[PDB]
């Protein structure tokens, strides 16, 4: 219910727990690094 | 004196917990954060990076060859090429996956996989591969019929070299455990046969023998649960 | 295809040492272990060790230690075996084998 | 949707053709930058000698063959003795730069074999112990504009898993389908400026993973040719030439 | 007022990808099976385009795997022994701070080539026989140039300016909070190049891949003590790393370690896939065929 | 060290007969097992590797199963040719012990 957490009880910012709420996904940059995008449906090398 | 009580867990060391801790600097600001490429922020999107396959893990065959599936023209019909597990934790081709590496660093592990195999033959052989993904309750296909039961695609050599083996998430439970064998092949994945749908075909004066190489990768839908230690390295000593 | 072709026969006075060869054609050398199998006539066969043609890696077995040394030359894509301290015992067959996915064998060299 | 396997990369006085490319990689999705004010650090203006070392520098061929194990050059090494790039490298204290790398093998219909191409950020060499014999000379560790033949491919000579190095900006070589590799890289390092001869930014392996067969009739000497170009060369720090 | 940004402090599930319904496709012109893996670039292929799938509204969570998640867990980087007894009746040791001395962390950072990252030290110290008797330990970081104590007695334990924990063996493990220290953004653990210009041409090429920017100084551990204890104590550093930014994913390392600051390998290497008996040989019973 | 232990040790049967050999094990080898034919005179033949995989130009009429500790050879239809020595060996780790043998 009540959420009591992820309160900073020092002046600095490093002492806060982990940052745990900004989960981000981009696979694009280390599976598509291409500079031509390659549709599925196509043939890649045309 | 505000009154508090203790409960259990006062004074453990949980390895795991997320918990404030006094900084041991006050007022210290850091050296700036400037751009670097090539961040991640998901171990997930390292397991979408194909990878490749160590099919040729045999007893025998060392270094680069290892990673070569061997496809050569055949003098019968309906032969089998190469076959391998697709339990991405388990002991075999996977050990050479980014994805089978992070896999081990997981209990649990949920969605398709994807191998995708590169002819690396002379641009005169021709041939077509029935490569099969068997579910689970079957042993490898001892024949080519009776793989082509199962999720296969038919592999037609040609100016695209490379063909995708979308192993699809078919599963009992909605997660599988990294771990297999004894009770856990409760959760083997299945197996993967590569055969041959016609013959390896080349002019005169042309290597009658060539390579597959395969790459394995996750799906979009792939997950990984439950972080584990690895079983990859081990230590007696400390480093240094 | 994969050949292995062994040294010819060998007749040494005890107490010396022969280089066998075994000049492998037919595939990568430096991509698959070499073996070597002894067998004395009559007896079985026993295996000697192996060797990596990429770095000199042997694993002899715990009866041919101090007894066979093996060596390659990638650029001739030739094993060899030097047994030392030659005996009675050690007068047999000796073949190198390459495994991978298939056990080829050499012809052998009586010594 | 497709990508055209005609290319053209022209940089400088420097124009590369290929009538089989294979979709140039653009590492990790940023082409090379300039170092912007918020994450600059050094005070002196940069020189930005814009034609005179952003451009493709052919600088060394290797003949493929069948036991070939690979090679490795080191980015800012493999030029810092080269042109007016090198003069700067040299003269400067601090650089930055991306670069395009461009390999080029070319091999008959009837040539099979495949290279893996890869751009590896921080590519620290390892040493095989069986102490002096802990850590690679200079020659291993920079290899130059000649480049360094893998010792163990397998493990990269660094003990990481080959199979894995896709995990870094990478081509293949395959030669039924391409002749060339292109790898556009920016500027990694976790400094704006480093030094162009202490630091080697990236790692530059071209290893055969599918070995280079022919038939008796096939011109036996198939090459590799390394075609770099950097890209937004930044200098700062003035002095006299340390090579 | 801030109790909307407590409500929102719990991990919200994020989902993995669901699977769309297809359907037989017969056609020409759409390949989305062939591929070309030269062009670098991972395959683009969907199940959805390889076979006929259903509609699956996928709720497994993919939070887990995240960078903070997946390191954001104490592991062990350093073992100190105080040693006071036998032949060492120091009372005090000055630990280097490296946090690669042990497989497990170092595996797991390995797997970013930088990365930046606050930390939480936790030290686990007790005697030989796992006891904890009150005796006052001081933990002071002696940051790069920081006079390092010569004996449990000298000056620099007066921590006028360096951090120092005081705490006894009974007491909970001292923990606290590091910030990132390092004159780089980001820690190095690889570093293709020297620390210093020369010629490098040393027998002992110890210099390589030594980026001080890494190098945060030491642990300077002491009991408070006047005399020798006569007691050895094995104080053990755990950092569970947080605030955590990676970059420029590696290989996980696949060959045992050797020395803690340099890559390097033995030369028996070890496969990174175990050997199977062929390449067509599965350890997969099944079931019975019910017509083979 | 895995040693081996090859069951039948010596067999006579006639033209026609079926001939079963069995070569068990210490510990599981993991179908890493090769059966040779080794008459006499001639090198050591392989006939079966990775336990069932049958070697080229060895007749259909032989036949390798098993997994794990326990293996099998079986010839049925058994030729004129099929006389020696038949030998398994285990390919797994270090000592690499084969067979003690069996003839036929
Ligand atoms: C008051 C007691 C505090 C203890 C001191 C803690 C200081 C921690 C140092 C920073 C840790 C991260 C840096 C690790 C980099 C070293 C890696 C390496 O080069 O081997």
């Amino acid at each position: 219910t009540i959420n009591f957490t992820n309160i900073n009880y020092y002046k600095d910012s490093y002492a806060a727990s982990a940052s745990r709420q900004d989960f981000a996904q981009d696979p694009a940059k280390f599976t598509r690094p291409v500079l031509d995008a390659i549709r599925e449906a196509a043939a890649p090398l045309q | 004196g505000f009154p508090t009580e203790l409960k259990p867990g006062t004074n453990q060391f949980l390895t795991t917990d997320d918990g404030t801790s006094p900084p041991i600097l006050p007022g210290f600001e850091p050296t700036p954060l400037i751009h670097i490429p090539g961040e991640f922020t998901s171990l997930l999107d390292l397991c979408q990076v194909e990878t490749i396959l160590e099919v040729n893990n045999t007893t025998g065959t060392t270094g680069v060859s290892r990673l070569l599936i061997p496809v050569r023209a055949q003098n019968n019909v309906d032969q089998l090429c190469a076959s391998f597990q697709v339990d991405p934790g388990r002991n075999g081709p996977w050990q050479s996956t980014m994805v089978g590496q992070i896999c081990r660093y997981y209990t649990q592990w949920s969605g398709s996989l994807k191998v995708t195999f590169m002819f690396t033959g002379s641009f005169m052989a021709t041939g077509k591969m029935l490569i099969a993904y068997t579910p689970p309750g079957s042993a490898q296909p001892t024949t080519r019929e009776a793989a082509m039961l199962g999720t296969h695609i038919v592999w037609d050599f040609g100016l695209q070299s490379s063909v995708t083996l979308v192993i699809p998430w078919i599963s009992n439970t909605h997660f599988r455990a990294v771990k297999t064998g004894g009770v856990y092949d409760y959760y083997a994945t299945g197996i993967v046969t590569i055969w041959y749908q016609t013959n390896f075909v080349v002019p005169p004066d042309t290597p009658t023998e060539a390579n597959i190489i395969a790459l394995g990768a996750a799906q979009k839908n792939f997950t990984l649960k439950l972080c584990k230690d690895t079983d990859e390295i081990q230590q007696t000593a400390e480093y240094q | 295809q994969v050949q292995l072709q062994q040294s010819g026969a060998e007749l040494v006075k005890p107490g010396a040492s022969v280089k066998l060869s075994c000049k492998a054609s037919g595939y990568t050398f430096t991509s698959y272990y070499m073996y070597w199998v002894k067998q004395r006539p009559g007896q079985g066969l026993e295996w000697i060790g192996e060797i990596n043609p990429s770095n000199g890696g042997t694993n002899f077995n715990e009866k041919f230690k101090s007894k066979a040394t093996l060596t390659v030359d990638k650029s001739s894509s030739t094993a060899y075996m030097q047994l030392s301290s030659l005996t009675s015992e050690d007068s047999a067959v000796y073949y190198c084998t390459r495994y991978g996915n298939y056990a080829y064998w050499g012809q052998g060299t009586l010594v | 949707g497709y990508s055209d396997r005609v290319a053209q990369l022209t940089v400088g006085n420097s124009t590369i053709t290929t009538q089989e490319a294979a979709n140039i990689v653009l590492s990790y999705g940023e082409w090379p930058e300039y170092c912007p004010s918020t994450d600059a650090t050094a005070v002196d203006k940069p020189t930005r000698p814009d034609v005179s070392v952003n451009r493709f520098y052919t600088l060394s061929t290797k003949s493929w063959k069948t036991e070939s194990t690979g090679w490795y050059w080191k980015f800012p090494d493999v030029l810092n003795d080269t042109g007016v790039f090198g003069q700067n490298a040299q003269f400067h204290y601090l650089y930055r730069s991306g670069f395009c790398m461009h390999v080029q093998c070319n091999a008959s219909k009837f040539h099979q074999g495949a290279l893996l191409v890869a751009a590896i950020p921080e590519f620290v060499i390892a040493a095989s112990s069986p102490s002096q014999g802990l850590y690679p000379d200079f020659a291993h560790t920079n290899p130059g504009k000649d480049g360094q033949e893998f010792r163990d491919p397998y493990v990269l000579d660094a003990g990481i898993p080959l199979s894995q190095a896709l995990i870094f900006p990478h081509q293949w070589i395959n030669l039924r389908t391409n002749n060339c590799a292109t790898i556009i890289m920016p500027y990694i390092n976790a400094l704006p400026f480093d030094s162009a001869l202490n630091h080697s930014n990236f790692g530059l392996v071209v290893i055969p993973i599918s070995p280079l067969k022919y038939c008796n009739g096939a011109t036996t000497e198939v090459p590799i040719t390394l075609t770099i170009a950097p890209l937004n060369s930044e200098f700062s720090g003035l002095r006299q030439a340390i090579k | 007022s801030a109790v909307s940004a407590l409500a929102d402090t719990t991990i919200s599930r994020v989902t993995a990808a669901n699977t769309a319904a297809s359907t037989h496709s017969l056609g020409t012109g759409r390949v989305p099976a062939l591929q070309a893996a030269e062009t670098g670039a991972s395959s683009n292929s969907s199940d959805e385009n390889l076979i006929e799938t259903r509609c699956v509204m996928n709720r497994n969570g993919v939070n887990e795997a995240s960078v903070e998640h997946f390191y954001s867990r104490a592991g062990l980087v350093g073992v100190v022994e105080v040693k006071d007894s036998g032949t060492s009746l120091d009372g005090y040791t000055v630990w280097p701070i490296d946090v690669m001395g042990f497989v497990q962390q170092r595996r797991k950072l390995e797997l970013s080539t930088y990365m930046r990252f606050d930390a939480e030290f936790t030290f686990v110290s007790n005697l030989n026989n796992s006891t904890t008797p009150g005796m006052l330990l001081q933990y002071m970081y002696v940051p790069p140039g920081a006079p390092k104590p010569d004996s449990r007695k000298s000056y620099q334990w007066q921590t006028a300016t360096n951090p120092s924990v005081f705490a006894k063996l009974s007491d909970p493990p001292p923990q606290v909070s590091v910030p990132f220290m390092s004159p780089a953004t980001a820690y190095q653990w690889f570093y293709d190049g020297y620390p210093t210009f020369g010629e490098h041409k040393q027998a002992t090429n110890l210099q390589y891949g030594q980026c001080p920017n890494n190098m945060m100084g030491h642990f300077a551990i002491r009991t408070v003590s006047e005399s020798t204890t006569g007691k050895n104590i094995h104080v053990r550093v755990y950092m569970r790393i947080k605030h955590v930014r990676a970059w420029v994913p590696r290989p996980l390392r696949s060959q045992a370690y050797m020395v803690k600051n340099y890559p390097t390998y033995s030369q028996t290497i070890t496969n990174t896939a175990t050997d199977r008996a062929s390449i067509t040989t599965t350890d997969y019973e099944g079931g019975v065929p019910a017509s083979p | 060290d895995i040693q081996m232990t090859q069951s039948p040790a010596s067999l006579s049967v006639s033209v026609g007969e079926t001939v079963t050999i069995t070569c068990r094990a210490s510990e599981n080898i993991y179908s890493n097992l090769a059966w040779y034919q080794q008459k006499q005179g001639k090198s050591p033949q392989l006939l079966v590797y990775a336990a069932t995989n049958l070697a080229d130009g060895v007749p259909s009429r032989f036949s390798g199963s098993g997994s794990g500790t326990q293996y099998s050879l079986k010839i049925n239809s058994l030729q004129s040719e099929d006389f020696g020595s038949y030998y398994c060996q285990h390919f797994w780790g270090t000592p690499w012990t084969f067979g003690g043998g069996t003839k036929l």
